[PDB]
């Protein structure tokens, strides 16, 4: 690695969610041989009884400088004037690194991935920056990794998963937030599987409609926890973003939260503010996959009802449901709202100076 | 013909004590109960001392408790003459009895207590059938058993179940409800046989209560995706005390993913948008902010149907907003007439008596 | 009459790939499978690279894998002439398909692959019926379907299930097995729809593998307490690859608590001690230290019955001790004759052919 | 509190498990009024949907200086020459303090209980010592409590529960072990409910036979975790004791562990010893409820097979299945083994000098 400038966004856009198309032995020069042998013998054991796949496969997933950079440069970065593209590598290669039941292996794989995306994508083309995967279920290792590479300017955020063993407001994770706030880093939680419980609070889903729609639910529960535990009283500078868990649903969820709090606030007397008052400074959300109301004017209504300043654009390239910054919004969409979704809102979240 | 009646779609009878079930139990279960030191399955859905438990204005018994006698309930619910009928839901926690035969026996006893001590005492009262959720075939037999008593107007299920209600093991309930001509309601509350969220246990009653809307999204997706509405085309579903403002963003996403995945659930040929609009109804208390200026008109608009909301007071629970405060959120007398009378007629067929 | 045959009660066929099921699938499911990028449900019960996966001495295919063809399996299992029959269990993870109709279809295809590619190729082979555990009524239909083919000799279930096998929703399997005259076996492995222990997720394959004996205690208690043996008095249960040395302390405790609690399960009038001795059998590989001097005699003694253990090699898995090393743990030729021949005769009725 | 001597055991016996019969307002002089009001409004929310009881009631539980001391003195301490009676108060008053979902409440209740048993039982009669309950699921609070009172000579151990969110070998709990080892305190894990998962690894039990027999399973999983994580490599002085999870089953469980480790040790290369080699210095177990083999000589056989030095007597007074130091052992029981179960084994565990 040489040296990098802080990210810059002027007339291009922010893209919060990009999944770098990796390569096979790519991680092997960053893994010690202990874990090479261990992976050769056991794979990456997770919250399944499956040797290779996750509990909910995709049902059609697959298509198509050097490695994979030129395609990313020309298909995505050049094509869409992306000045800040945040890389979110959850699979070595499709289960999250941090979710490996062997947590020492998981931290080795997290380490290998961070060294790899930095050297191979960010530093060669610093329009891309990394959200570094860490082992959220072993805070000690995650703190160590945030300290190892978090201060590098190639790193713009800490990367977690929507599904966890305890809700993200639980004290188990406060050391990770404390380390993040020390590195001046925000945290992104990506839609994921696993985590240790069923994919809903009331059983496992059957068909692909329940599975993929169900992903918003984990996010609904993580917002409630993070807010009503007082996590944002303890860490008043912490910014978190929910990624690929759509946006519009958060608005009626927060609306219900305040409504119930008006009656039951006595249960949580240390909570310093009204619950919806924490959204502005602490909770962002990315757009992909965009919400598609029957009447398209409802989209801008609900995004503003969540918070118009805290919604950030993402492509989710190269997934099948990827969003295009042109096509994704309806044509009556307010121009000022769209512009700050593309530029300003992400700029504030990631800390890039105007 | 006749004028559909104003039906209060959700009120509660509070079982004074497990002792109250002894008269309705076989000698076997009565002995078990007396020998067991009479452990009470009073739920924690509305903690008896919390602000949501009961109104300050409510009629109480010698122990300060509201809604433990029909006399106290009728005296409050009907005092102003606006309501013609109230649907009674007793949430005593028989669904949390792990012993399957004891769950059967206490559920039948609870229904016997409702018939003799509530339905017999006032003909303006109706009730749901509490069922032993742990054994669906036994729950179907409990529905058959009461199908002959038209004062029982719906089948009661909790928002959180052991397996999602679309799973085939749960079909005996849907079939039996359909053969009895009864809507199935889902009321907030759970069996608590997994963590109430996909990310673990919520730490406060407040957090649990707001978040239960997530389990209802999972139940509606399970019910529709697995084919309940094609298999049992006359099924009606009522969501009781579960909010409604979360419905539109859920319906939009479900419809988006149904189009992307139609071959995976070929029995689903109508849009989930339409199925939910035609088959799901929702009580209005709590209103979760829909009672504010214009917000009732906005939510109906986002819902895409004025036939879904049915009036309820949720007696005797205290909410930030009162049973008839929804009027401040609409300017349409026609909508208010559907919420008070016309929508509930789809569920119960209750015309104003004389 | 005739001499009961030496039956190897647990050997494995390894499905080479999900592609191998395509010939047996309907065009609907074949298209789904081809479109899905053919995700493999190879389990992690015996990680393919781990030391337990296969013997160094084993016959392999062009990819180094043991037991993917009847030809390789028969060549090893029968090489020395000691075994007359082998019961084949394919543990390909169709029980972990969450889509219930796809689980049905792949389970039937797996059974078709076993019949045509294994049972057809050698008459010394038998198999268990893989069943779609997620839908018990469909699992009963899968049992009925194969009941006419006497080469299928038992019903396969995993040690870890979604609900305990004594629960009423699981009775269709017990009933169907009984009507088909087939023993039900429980083989180590799980559906992984809750944490594999009551205290959470084990962190290594080793820890998971040893601990699965705990789930089998829970299954035997569920099966007996709920009345399966009274309801289906001819039920036979085989525990496959699950150890046996844990049985006596479990049986003693269960009997102690049955005496303290007889009115709670009045259908249970015999002692669980006796029921387990009469209805449960257990394969001998792994032996878990019973192969040491005197330890086989000691365990039979503690078990209180010489009719429970049946011989198995667990081909092709590697264990610390070999299929016939149990002889070093007993001094009784009569006991060894029951383990090799007489006990398995209670399960399958296989006499030495000619 | 005045001052106390270290415990002394000469000709009397050790009793590891005594449940002090508490009193109602007893904890109120040690609770701040914040938590008084909070408990008055919400109770003690836990891993259930039940306001008062736990998910598995007792089915007959109840019977019958000052408060309760004289009865303990004369019925138990005097009657049985108990020189070291270890108090284990899990209920304020029957769900464990540490398991309260509000963990701040739970630490307040743990604090109140520790101050109460010290002032009210230990210091007035120092034949009793306390195992102090802490909040194992919030290590920070548990460390703070171990430091607040753990050095008091009235305290002889740290008190935890058999059911936990993660297995006890998980790094989440290492700060608690580190604090314990610093206070020279051993840890006792008592049989409990809750913990966050089902009471087995494969579903919830139905009848009381499964429930009470099933308690050993949680202990089987906690032993595997604590040993195979290398927790005893990291804390070589740590002593833990499993309480009321019977004894005999640990021997074949450990036997299976070594057997499997002979093959799969490669998965855990940092593990310094053979798994059974950690038992001697780190794992104790109490006797109640005594294992009752059909042939009573099997009892001494299996206790020695677990480890004859690590088995400690307990009454579990005043529970229905309480054990008597006279009646509990069979008459052929080796006299030397019995004597060190009564005196020496507990003496070593609790650190009382010979
Ligand atoms: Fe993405
Ligand atoms: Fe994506
Ligand atoms: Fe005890
Ligand atoms: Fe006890
Ligand atoms: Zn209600
Ligand atoms: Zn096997």
């Amino acid at each position: 690695l040489g040296t990098l400038p802080a990210p810059s966004v002027t007339t291009g856009i922010v893209d919060a969610d990009i999944h770098p198309v990796p390569q096979d032995g790519a991680l092997e020069p960053y893994l010690d041989d202990r874990w090479k042998k261990h992976i050769r013998e056991y794979g990456v054991r997770t919250t399944t009884g499956l040797q290779f796949i996750s509990e909910y496969p995709q049902m059609y997933g697959g298509a198509m400088p050097g490695s994979d950079r030129e395609l990313l440069r020309t298909q995505l970065l050049d094509k869409h004037n992306i000045q800040l593209g945040v890389l979110q590598c959850l699979a070595p290669g499709l289960n999250p690194a941090g979710q490996a039941l062997n947590q020492e292996l998981a931290a080795a794989l997290c380490r290998a991935t961070n060294d790899w995306q930095l050297e191979h994508l960010v530093y060669p083309d610093p329009r891309m920056r990394a959200a570094i995967p860490v082992t959220f279920e072993t805070p000690d290792y995650a703190v160590a990794e945030i300290e190892r590479v978090g201060a590098d300017p190639g790193v713009v955020a800490v990367l977690g998963t929507s599904k966890t063993l305890e809700p993200l407001g639980s004290r188990k994770y406060w050391p990770i937030y404390e380390a993040s706030v020390a590195q001046n880093l925000p945290i992104q939680f990506h839609l994921s599987q696993g985590g240790g419980h069923a994919n809903t609070g009331t059983g496992w889903t059957s068909y692909h409609t329940e599975y993929h729609t169900g992903h918003v639910q984990s996010f609904q529960s993580q917002l409630l926890s993070l807010v009503l535990s007082g996590t944002f009283d303890r860490f008043p500078t912490l910014k978190v973003m929910f990624v690929e868990g759509n946006v519009a649903h958060f608005a009626p969820l927060i609306q219900r939260m305040d409504y119930t709090w008006e009656t039951l606030r006595g249960e949580l007397p240390d909570l310093q503010r009204k619950p919806s008052e924490y959204i502005r400074d602490h909770i962002w959300a990315s757009t992909q996959p965009i919400d598609e109301p029957e009447k398209p004017e409802h989209l801008a209504e609900l995004l503003e009802e969540f918070c118009g300043d805290n919604v950030v654009f993402a492509t989710d390239y190269p997934h099948f449901d990827f969003d295009d910054p042109e096509t994704a919004f309806p044509r009556s969409f307010p121009v000022d709202l769209r512009d700050k979704i593309l530029r300003g809102n992400g700029m504030r979240f990631f800390g890039v100076t105007n | 013909d006749g004028v559909p009646a104003v039906v209060d779609c959700d009120v509660h009878a509070v079982l004074p004590s497990p002792h109250s079930l002894i008269p309705y139990l076989d000698e076997y279960w009565a002995d078990q109960l007396v020998a067991q030191l009479a452990p009470t399955y009073e739920p924690n859905y509305h903690p008896r001392g919390s602000a949501i438990a009961q109104h300050s204005d409510a009629s109480v018994d010698e122990n300060g408790r509201a809604a433990t006698t029909a006399e106290n309930l009728v005296k409050d619910v009907f005092a102003d003459g606006f309501t013609d009928f109230a649907v009674v839901n007793c949430l005593y926690g028989v669904q949390q009895i792990h012993q399957p035969r004891r769950e059967m026996a206490h559920a039948r006893a609870l229904n016997h207590w409702i018939a003799n001590e509530w339905l017999d005492k006032d003909d303006r009262l109706r009730a749901s059938i509490v069922v032993p959720q742990g054994s669906p075939r036994a729950a179907a037999e409990e529905i058959d058993f009461w199908s002959g008593d038209k004062r029982f107007v719906q089948v009661l299920l909790l928002g959180q179940s052991e397996l999602l209600y679309g799973r085939e093991i749960n079909w005996p309930i849907w079939e039996a409800a359909e053969a009895a001509g009864l809507p199935v309601t889902l009321h907030i509350g759970g069996v608590f046989r997994q963590a109430p969220t996909s990310v673990g246990w919520p730490a406060s009653h407040l957090e649990w209560y707001v978040g239960q809307q997530s389990n209802i999204e999972a139940q509606l997706n399970s019910i529709i995706s697995e084919g309940i509405l094609q298999k049992f085309p006359k099924t009606k579903i009522l969501l009781s005390e579960l909010g409604f403002n979360w419905l539109p963003p859920f319906m939009w996403k479900f419809d988006k993913l149904w189009k992307s995945y139609r071959p995976d659930i070929p029995w689903v040929q109508e849009s989930p948008l339409e199925l939910i609009r035609e088959h799901v109804r929702v009580t209005t208390s709590p209103s979760d902010g829909a009672e504010e200026a214009g917000r009732l008109d906005s939510i109906v608009d986002r819902l895409g149907s004025d036939r879904m909301l049915v009036y309820s007071s949720d007696y005797p629970h205290k909410h930030h907003s009162g049973p008839r405060d929804i009027e401040n959120g609409t300017h349409s007398p026609e909508l208010l007439d559907r919420i008070y009378r016309r929508n509930a007629f789809d569920l119960y067929n209750l015309v104003v008596p004389s």
